[PDB]
C-alpha cells in the first residue's frame, strides 16, 4: 500500500491532434545559450538563433506543454513546430505582429 | 535570550523529535510526523556542530531506514529541508530520499 | 508530439482512466473525464504556459478571472473530472478549459494580466465541508475545523457555559446579538441556531426575527410535544431549519408520539443513532420517514474495538443509549443512503476537526465489509466516493437552506475550496480557500529561503486577516432579521446571505442519500432489522486515516 | 420529602451553616443565608427543572433574563450568601430565586427561552478584580490579569519605554488619545493617568481633557510641593484622582511636608508601606490622614524568608528604602483596615496576575499569627474574608470613582463575576465573565468530545473578540473628555464610562477598611508603632495558593 | 566640575572620539559630532534631570514633543552623531539638545508634561529598514522582518499561491483591493506591486488605478520586450516604479535586447546578480547602466563556503544561473557602490528576517578582504558604514518613491526608528518604534516585578494593536488610487502615502552607492571585469552576526 | 509535518510532563500540575502503542501513589481525561481516582 498513489494505465497521448506542423533547421549563433518554451511564438524568438523566420509565423514548438527545447551557442538542430489556433492573434513577444495572423 | 519567531517556531521542531526520539528508543515504527522531526532536528545540531551543507545531505538519508518506518512513509517523504545557523549564517539543506 | 501516460500524469496530473488511491484507504477513484485539449494544458512557471501572449491574453480584468486553479482532479456530488477551475469575484465562476483565446483553442476561462494562479496539477480539489453541529464552547473551534476542510459551520452557544455544553442553542436576543458581532472574527461561514423550546410562539418569533437560521429543541430544556410543535409552527412560516434531539428518557412519549407532534413538517434530526441523545432504544427509526433529514454526529463512526468502553465516561440507564447493536447498524445505514448527513457535535460527544476524516473511514470500513454498492460501474468505488462526500458538503447545505451559496463546486457558488494532495486526502490540506482567498494553509520556517523547510504547520493567511476576512465570509440570516436591518443595527462588517427553502427539502433531495427504509428496533434485543433482515457490522480495530498521519 | 445535608452539599453546593475552606489556606467560610425555597432550587441538564413549562417560563426576552448563575455562594464585602444570580443587558439584575413563577414559588428572577444558564452550584461567585496601579509595559499584562479574576486595570504607560517602566504615566494628548484607541483591543475595563508633575495647571486641563481620568505624581518626575499643589487644584476642578509616589530623597522636605502641600485634599498614595517609592522611612505614617486613601503594591506582601533579599536588586541608600521593620508591620495594618486597597505595579515592583493571590496569603498569615479578628462573630473567618475581598474590589472602584459601574455584586452594576472552584479559590478561575459574556477561561483539547481533556489551559472566549468584545468593556474618561467628544473624535468602539466622586471619598469610606491609626515611625530604627505599641510580624517560609498550583 | 571619558561614556554614551564596535564584526564606528552641552545632558530617574522646574518645563502639549529619545548614537547615511532626537505627531520633529529653556543652554527640543522618555544613551539608533522585495506568501512575514529592524515592506502577493511564490505580484483590481484591505491589520508600512506582464497598456492603468505603487515584470510571466517596454510606458505616465527579473533563458533576446527594450527609461533591477533570477550569465551588466536602479537579494549575500552547494535545490541549467563568478563579485560590487541596494526576496530565494543581518556581514568580508575604502578619513569605518546602511533605508526609499515619508532620521519623517545596543546591533533590536509609537521589543516574564526577567523573546506591543496600529502605519498608493478614493471605497484605516518622483531618480541619486562601473561578463568563463581587472572574492568559513545570537 | 492546532497543543502537554518526569526523578513530591501533566502523557503513549482504551482506564491508576504527590493533591484529581490516536482513531480515556 502506498498513500495517494496512482495507477495509469499504460500507452500513450497524441498531443496537438488535427493541426498544421512543419519542421525547421535552427542554429544559435550566439555565444550564450537560449532556451524556448512550447508557445512562445518561435518567429520572435532571440535574434541570434538563426533560420527561416517567415516559415514559422505563426507557430509555436510541437511539445508538450509547458516544456521547452534549448541551444547551446553553435548548436543546430531540427525541430517541429505546430501552428495557433484560436483566434490566430499574436501579441506580445518582439512586438513584430501584434494583431491577427 | 531575545529570542526572534523563527528561534521559537524551531522550539516546536526540536519538541516534536523528542517525542519521536523515545517512541523510536521503544522499538515503534515511526509515522509521517515522526519522521519528518527527527532527521529534521538531526540537521539543525549538524549545523549547531560546523558540519557543511554538503556532508549534512549525505548524513541525513542515514538517519533512519525503510525499516524503523510504517508503511508508505517513506513515499510520502520526497525529501526533507530545513535550515539553520551554520557558522557561516543561515543556510537550507535539503535531503532527497532520505528514508530507503 | 506523443508522450506516455506515466509521463503525463507525472507533469499534468492524472486523465481519463488513471485511477487515485484516496489516502491510506482501499477507496480508489478514476477520472470519468478531462476538459482538456491535450497539447494546450496550462501551467505556470519560468518557459511555461502563462505567459504574456501566450497562455495569458490582453483582457482587461473584467474580461478575465482574477485565480484559475489549473489542472484540478475534482471530486464533487456531481462528478470525478479533471479541468481548470476559474474564480471571479469570490465564486466559481466556470469549469473547464483555461487560456487564452487569441492562441489556444476551446478556452472557457481567460487568463489576464489580473489573474493569478494555484496549480492543482496532481492535487484533489473539493468543496468546503459544512458541519451543521456545532456548540459554539469556544472560538477555537473555528480554526480546527477549517484545518480539516470544512468552511461554513452551524450551530449554537455562548462560550463554556452549561447550556452551550449540553445543547446547541444561542439563547434569546442578547446573546444572539453577541454571537453574530463575535462571527466576523471568525474565517468561517456562520449561522445561528436559537433555544426552541418553548410553548409561547412569540419566544421563538423574537429569536428568528433577532438573527437566528434555525431552532434547536433539546431534551435538556424540555423536548416535550407541545414545544416540538411550537417550534415547527414557527419555522413553517419562517422559512427557518428545525434541528432536533429528542427525549432519550420517554417521559413524554415513545418514539411515534415525537414523530406524531411533528405531524409530517420538515425537521432535521440531530445524531439519528441515538448516542448523542435521542427516544432509547429506537430513535434511529426516524429516518424511514420522508420529512425527516437525518445525520450522525462523529464519535460512533465508524464502529471500533474502543467505541462502546469509551462512551460511557463520555455521556456523563447509559446502556439504554449506548448500544452495539444501533452503533453497528448506523455504519451501514450510510452505505445504503438512509443517513443523508455526518456532522460533529463539536465538544458536546463530537470531535470539530473529524467530520471529513471519520466519513472516509466508515465508507472504507464499508468497502472492506460489503465491498461495491449496487451503483458502482466499472473497477472503481467512484459512487460510493459521490454518496459520501454528499454527506458533508451539498446534503448539509440543503437541509438548512444555504445551498443556494455553498456546499459544492458549481458556478456562482462561493468560492469555498480545498486542495488535497492524495496522499493526505480527507487528513491534512494542502490549501484553503474562502471566498477566493487562501485563509490557512500548512507553512514551513517564514524566515526561509522556500515556503518548504521545517518545521511546517497550519498558519493563517492573508483571507483570515481584518477586511479582508469580513470579504471573504458570509454570515447567515433568517429572511425576517435580514429584513428588520440586524446587519446594519449591530454594525455586521461580513457578507450577509439569507436562508430559504428550509421546509420544502425533504429525504427524496438529499443528493445520493434518499433511502427510505422499512426500519424496525427490537425494544428488548436492541437490534436493528430493514425488511426483516437484520443490520449490523464488524468493529474495526485499526482505521486509515490515523496513526500514519498524526504526532499524538 | 427528606434529604440529608451531605448530599444535598453535594448536589446544590452547600447551604446555611456549611464551612467550606479557602482554597488550601486555613480561611473558612460560612454560608449565611440562603435565598432559595428547598425543593424548588433550579438545575440544568437532562430531566432537570430548566425545561419548558416547568423551570422555564413563557415570558418574552424582555420579562427574563440573558443569563442565570444558578445555586451560586456569593462571597462580596455585603455578604457570604447561597443564591441565583441573574444578568440582563451585560448588568447585575437580581440576586435571589429563579425559575418560573408560573409553577414556582417566589420566583424574583424569570428563565425564559432567551435564557442561558451556567451550572455554579459548588462553586463560590465574586466581583472581578480592580488593579489600580498598573504600569502599561506591554498588552500581555490584561491577559495575564485577567485571568487571575482581575477585570479592571487602571494605570499609564506607552509600553516599554523609560518613563512608563518607573511611572504609572501616559505622557500627553497625543500618547493618552492613542493609548484610548490601543484599549479598545484588551479585554478588561480601562481608565488612565496622565502625568501629573507641572507647574502649570493648563499642562494638566489638557491632559484631562484628552481622557486621563487620574494624574500620578512620581518622584521620577519630580514630586515636589509646587507640583503636587498643581496637581491637586486640577483634581478639584475637574472631578479626577491623584495618585502618589512621593519623594523618597525628602529633597523637598520630608513626610511632613507632602502632607502640608496636600493640604487635606483627597489623594490615593500608592505604596504607602514605602519599599516602592515614598518618603524614606516614614511614609507610611500617611495612613493615619483622614483625606489619605493608602494600598499597596504587592511584592512585600505577605512578610516572608526571601522577601529582603530579593528587594535590592529589585529596586535597581536601598537600605532606608527596604525596611523589614515597616514590611513586617505593612501586613498587621491591613488585617487591622488601616490599608485600604491591594494593587500591582505591574512589572515596575509588582506581579500583575498576584493581586488577588498575595492579598489572601496575607489574611492567611494574618488569622495565623493574631487569629480571630475582634468584629468576627461565629466559628469562621467571615468578616476577615468581607475585609480582605474588599481591598481589591469595592474600595479600588471607590478610589478611582467608577464604583457607579464596577466593584460588586450589586444590581445594575457591570456583570463582570467570577467564578471559583473552591479548591482553587483566588489562584485558578474557572471562569471570567465580563459585560454578561465569558471572556475567558479554561479550555481542553478543542478537537475533544467534550472540553474536558488535557491539555487544560487558559484560552480567550467569544467575550473577548471584536465586536463583542467592545460590548462588554468599558472605557472610563473623565468627564471633560466625555463632554469635548473625545470618544467619538477618536472614534472608539467600546462603552464609555465617566468616572465621578473622586474628591469627595476619604477614609472614612473604605468598606471594612477605615482605620485612621495613631501610627509613628522611629527615625533611627525604623520601628513602626500605634498608639506607643510596636506593630510587627514574623516571616513564612512556606504560603498557600504557591507550591501546590503551579508549574513553575 | 570634570569627569573621566570612562565614566562619562558609562553614563551618556561615548562622545567625540569614542569608537564602538558593530556587534561581533571588525566595523568599528567613531563618533564624529556630540550636539549637547557637557553638564546639561538631560536623564530620566529617581533624582535626576527630566522633573518639573528642572529638565521638565512648563510648556503646554503643542510646544513640547511627546516624546524624546535621549542621549542616541544616531548612525545614518548623513553621519554618526551624537544627540537627543524629538518625536512629534508620530513624526521626527528634530535632533538636537532637549531640556528645558527656563533653566538650560542650548535647547532646541522641548520637554514638558506631555513629554514621554526612551532612554538611549549607550544604544545606537537608526532609521527602520526598507525591503522592496517582499513576496506576500504569508502574513507572519511582517512580524519576523519587523523584529529585525524592517519597518516598511513592498512588494506583491496573494498568499501561498503559485503565482506568488515565484513572483511579487498581487494580480488585478480584485486581490489588489483585498491586499490593500488586509494590511490594516499588519505592523509595517505596505505598497504593493501587480503584475506588468501584458501588452495591453490599459490591463496595466486598471491595477494602477486599483492601488499599486509599482509592477513587477517576471519572467515566469513572460519578460518579453514588448511586456517590459508596455510597462515602463504605463509607469511613465503614471509615475509609479517598475522591477525587474528579466529572461533567464535569453528565449526573446540576450541582456542587450532588454536593455535596448527599456530605453533608458528608469527601472529597478531585481537581484541583479543573477542567481535570483535573469538574464544568463550577464545580467549583472545592468549595473552600469544610468537609469538602472540596482539591487541584491540576501541569500548570496555575502560570499560563503556553502553559498554554492546550497542554491541548486534552493532554485528548484542550474549552471547557468548559479555562478561562483558572479556570487564573488557581487560582494566587491557593494563595497564599491556599484550595486545601491539590499532586499529579502522573501520566500522565493530570500529571508525576511536576514536584510540588515546580511548587509553587515558583507561590509565585515570585505573590510576584512580589501581594508580601508579609499574614502575614508580616520582610524574607522564611518564611511563604509554610512555607504551599507543606505543600502537598506534611504536608495530603496528613493527608488520606490517614498523617501519623503520615511527612509532616513531627518525632520518631518515618519518616525520608524530602531534602538540597539551595539553588541547586538544588526541582529536583535532593543525597541522597533513606529510612526512614534514602541511596535514590538523584547520582553521578558509578564508576571515579573520587572521586565527583565526570563523567557525574553519579542512580543507585540501597544503600537501593533487594532486603531494605534492604524494611527501608526501607512499604505502607500499611487496617485492615481489615491485621487480616485480607492482608501474611501475599501474603507482603508491606516495613514495614506502618496508615492511620487519614481521616473526621475537615476543612478547617480543613490545615496553613497552610484558608481557606474565599465562591467563586462565573459560568457565563456563567467568571469566579471571591471576597466579589464578581474572582480573577484575569497568565501568565508565563519561570519559574525551569527552562531553567538541565535538558538537555532 | 503540517501539524494541526490539536497536535500542536499535544506538545505542550508533552513538554509539561518532561518537567514532571525530571522532578519526580530528583525524588520531590508532584504538586497538581505536575500530576496531571505526567498521567496524561503516560496515556497518549499507551495509544501510540496500540493499547486498548480498557487497559489505559486502569493502568492509568498506577502511575502515581498518595506518597509521591503533596497534600490535598489526590482530591484535587477526581479523575484525568485525555484523548490521543489510537490504531483505530482518536478515543478518549478517562482515568478516575488515578491517585491513591
Ligand atoms: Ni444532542
Ligand atoms: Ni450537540
Ligand atoms: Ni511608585
Ligand atoms: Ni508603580
Ligand atoms: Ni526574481
Ligand atoms: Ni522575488
Amino acid at each position: 500500500m502506498i498513500p495517494g498513489e496512482y495507477h495509469v494505465k499504460p500507452g500513450q497521448i497524441a498531443l496537438n491532434t488535427g493541426r498544421a506542423t512543419c519542421r525547421v533547421v535552427v542554429e544559435n549563433h550566439g555565444d550564450r545559450p537560449i532556451q524556448v518554451g512550447s508557445h512562445y511564438h518561435f518567429a520572435e524568438v532571440n535574434p541570434a538563433l538563426k533560420f527561416d523566420r517567415q516559415q514559422a509565423a505563426g507557430y509555436r514548438l510541437n511539445i508538450p506543454a509547458g516544456t521547452a527545447v534549448r541551444f547551446e551557442p553553435g548548436q543546430k538542430r531540427e525541430v517541429e513546430l505546430v501552428a495557433f489556433a484560436g483566434h490566430r492573434a499574436v501579441f506580445g513577444f518582439r512586438g513584430e505582429v501584434m494583431g491577427p495572423l | 535570550m531575545e529570542l526572534t519567531p523563527r528561534e521559537k517556531d524551531k522550539l516546536l521542531l526540536f519538541t516534536a523529535a523528542l517525542v519521536a526520539e523515545r517512541r523510536l528508543a521503544r522499538g515503534l515504527k515511526l509515522n509521517y510526523p515522526e519522521s519528518v522531526a527527527l532527521i529534521s532536528a538531526f540537521i539543525m545540531e549538524g549545523a549547531r556542530d560546523g558540519k557543511s551543507v554538503a556532508s549534512l545531505m549525505e548524513e541525513g538519508r542515514h538517519v533512519l531506514t525503510r525499516e524503523q518506518v510504517m508503511e508508505g512513509v517513506p513515499e510520502m517523504i520526497p525529501d526533507i529541508q530545513v535550515e539553520a545557523t551554520f557558522p557561516d549564517g543561515s543556510k537550507l539543506v535539503t535531503v532527497h530520499n532520505p528514508i530507503i | 508530439s506523443n508522450i506516455s501516460r506515466q509521463a503525463y500524469a507525472d507533469m499534468f496530473g492524472p486523465t481519463v482512466g488513471d485511477k487515485v488511491r484516496l489516502a491510506d484507504t482501499e477507496l480508489w477513484i478514476e477520472v470519468e473525464d478531462d476538459l482538456t485539449t491535450y497539447g494546450e494544458e496550462v501551467k505556470f512557471g519560468g518557459g511555461k504556459v502563462i505567459r504574456d501572449g501566450m497562455g495569458q491574453g490582453q483582457m482587461l480584468a473584467a474580461d478575465c478571472v482574477d485565480l484559475v486553479l489549473t489542472n484540478a482532479l475534482i471530486v464533487d456530488h456531481w462528478g470525478i473530472v479533471k479541468a481548470d477551475i476559474g474564480v471571479k469575484d469570490g465564486r466559481i465562476f466556470a469549469i473547464g478549459k483555461a487560456g487564452n483565446p487569441d492562441i489556444q483553442p476551446n478556452v472557457t476561462i481567460p487568463i489576464g494580466a489580473a489573474t493569478e494562479v494555484i496549480a492543482a496539477e496532481g492535487k484533489i480539489v473539493t468543496a468546503g465541508g459544512i458541519d451543521t453541529h456545532i456548540h459554539w464552547i469556544c472560538p477555537q473551534q473555528a480554526e480546527e475545523a477549517l484545518v480539516s476542510g470544512v468552511t461554513t459551520m452551524v450551530g449554537g452557544g455562548t462560550g463554556p457555559a452549561a447550556g452551550t455544553h449540553a445543547t446547541t442553542c444561542t439563547p434569546g436576543p442578547w446573546y444572539i446579538s453577541r454571537m453574530l458581532q463575535a462571527a466576523d472574527s471568525l474565517p468561517v461561514n456562520i449561522g445561528l441556531l436559537g433555544k426552541g423550546n418553548v410553548s409561547q410562539p412569540d419566544a421563538l418569533r423574537e429569536q428568528v426575527a433577532a438573527g437566528v437560521i434555525g431552532l434547536k429543541i433539546h431534551e435538556d430544556w424540555g423536548a416535550t410535544p407541545a414545544a416540538i410543535d411550537c417550534a415547527l409552527t414557527v419555522a413553517d412560516e419562517m422559512d427557518i431549519q428545525v434541528a432536533l434531539h429528542s427525549d432519550t428518557l420517554n417521559e413524554s412519549g415513545f418514539v411515534e408520539d415525537t414523530l406524531a407532534a411533528i405531524g409530517g413538517r420538515t425537521i432535521h434530526t440531530f445524531h439519528t443513532e441515538g448516542a448523542g441523545g435521542g427516544h432509547a432504544p429506537d430513535i434511529i427509526t426516524a429516518c424511514a420517514h420522508p420529512n425527516i433529514l437525518p445525520s450522525s454526529t462523529n464519535p460512533t463512526l465508524p464502529y471500533t474495538l474502543n467505541t462502546i468502553d469509551e462512551h460511557l465516561d463520555m455521556l456523563m440507564f447509559a446502556e439504554s443509549r449506548i448500544r452495539r447493536e444501533t452503533i453497528a447498524a448506523e455504519d451501514v445505514l450510510h452505505d445504503l443512503g438512509a443517513f443523508s448527513l455526518t456532522s460533529s457535535d463539536s465538544q458536546a460527544m463530537g470531535r470539530v476537526g473529524e467530520v471529513i476524516l471519520r466519513t472516509w473511514q466508515v465508507a472504507h470500513r464499508m468497502k472492506v465489509q460489503r465491498g461495491a454498492l449496487a451503483e458502482e460501474t466499472g473497477d472503481n468505488d467512484n459512487f460510493r466516493v459521490k454518496r459520501y462526500i454528499a454527506k458533508y458538503t451539498i446534503n448539509p447545505a440543503l437541509t438548512h437552506g444555504i445551498a443556494h451559496e455553498v456546499g459544492s463546486i458549481e458556478v456562482g457558488k462561493l468560492a469555498d475550496l480545498v486542495v488535497w494532495s492524495p496522499a493526505f486526502f480527507g487528513v491534512k490540506p494542502a490549501t484553503v480557500i474562502k471566498g477566493g482567498m487562501i485563509a490557512i494553509a500548512p507553512m514551513g520556517d517564514i524566515n526561509a529561503s522556500i515556503p518548504t523547510p521545517q518545521p511546517v504547520h497550519y498558519r493563517p493567511m492573508f483571507g483570515a486577516l481584518g477586511s479582508a476576512r469580513h470579504h471573504c465570509r458570509l454570515t447567515f440570516l433568517s429572511q425576517a432579521a435580514a429584513a428588520n436591518g440586524v446587519a446594519e443595527r449591530l454594525n455586521l462588517r461580513s457578507a450577509i446571505a439569507v436562508v430559504k427553502g428550509c421546509r420544502t427539502v425533504q429525504k427524496a433531495d438529499m443528493v445520493h442519500n434518499s433511502l427510505q427504509p422499512n426500519i424496525t428496533v427490537d425494544a428488548q434485543t436492541y437490534e436493528v432489522r430493514v425488511d426483516g433482515e437484520l443490520i449490523t457490522s464488524e468493529p474495526a480495530d485499526v482505521l486509515p486515516m490515523a496513526q500514519r498521519y498524526f504526532l499524538f
